[PDB]
């Protein structure tokens, strides 16, 4: 590889979306992290770790549902907010542009999901509590399945010790995605991706030396996010089929609408 | 998800 103009006008690429995340995204991987690696003096979370614990921090999975995508309405508009800063992505046709984020963005909830997220549970109330993960594993069917393969995705994931500056060129190729099904014109659309994938992968080389194949790994990593995505129609099969009790204690309930 | 075409619609604009 040199340093070219090619090159240059990458890494500005680069800086343009990292610099235009930061504005469209208040809720960064570097503050997630902070809160939970105890590298901050200013938030500390309540843990949620069982019932007795759940009461000390004071038609169920369908309620769940909607509230969660009605407070994942404000995600959507940043996302879409960010994917109008993406160059070339405003000029695309209208329809294109509707069809990119209405399939991108769940991929992308999740990734930003996964943030939040460690291998013992998952920061809730705008980062004022810890739900563990076994917690919510433990919970009676439906429910106790929802979250786990979420979990299972974001340890996988964090282990690509990925920061904001590379979730930004990510999270632009994601919504660049010529694979959508609908798309009008598509060549279009893969110019641009291409352009993207130039950038996220000098971005990885330059930032993760002692990584192999980051760039595959990372792009491996949409199989799984695809696959989350598609189980949510699964989900709601089993949830009609549950002929069991699915009553769910009500700060159960706040505490699922805040995920996804 | 016609609710969802319609929030992104509404935020392009
Ligand atoms: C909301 C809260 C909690 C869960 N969950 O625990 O599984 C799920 C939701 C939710 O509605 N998720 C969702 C909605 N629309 C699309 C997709 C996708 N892909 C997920």
């Amino acid at each position: 590889g040199q340093l070219n103009p090619e090159s240059a006008d990458l890494r500005a690429l680069a800086k343009h979306l990292y610099d235009s995340y930061i504005k469209s995204f208040p809720l960064t991987k570097a503050k997630a992290r902070a809160i939970l690696t105890g590298k901050t003096t200013d938030k500390s979370p309540f843990v949620i770790y069982d019932m007795n614990s759940l009461m000390m921090g004071e038609e169920v999975a369908i309620r769940i549902f909607q509230g969660c995508q009605f407070r994942s309405v404000e995600a959507v508009q940043e996302i879409t907010e960010y994917a109008k800063s993406i160059p070339g992505f405003v000029n695309l046709d209208l329809n294109d542009q509707v069809t990119l984020l209405k399939y991108g963005v769940h991929e992308i909830i999740y990734t930003m999901l996964a943030s939040l997220m460690n291998k013992d549970g998952v920061l809730i109330s705008e980062g004022q509590g810890f739900m563990t993960r076994e917690f919510l594993k433990s919970l009676r069917k439906p429910f106790g399945d929802f979250m786990e393969p979420k979990f299972e995705f974001a340890v996988k994931f964090n282990a690509l010790e990925l920061d904001d500056s590379d979730l930004a060129i990510f999270i632009a190729v994601i919504i660049l995605s010529g694979d959508r099904p609908g798309l009008l014109n598509v060549k279009p659309i893969e110019d641009i991706q291409d352009n993207l994938l130039q950038a996220l992968e000098l971005q990885l080389k330059l930032n993760h030396p002692e990584s192999s194949q980051l760039f595959a790994k990372l792009l491996q990593k949409m199989t799984d996010l695809r696959q989350i995505v598609t189980e949510h129609v699964q989900l709601l099969q089993v949830i009609k089929k549950t002929e069991t009790d699915m009553s769910l204690h009500p700060l159960l309930q706040e505490i699922y609408k805040d995920l996804y | 998800n016609l609710g969802l075409e319609d929030i992104i619609r509404k935020a392009l604009m």
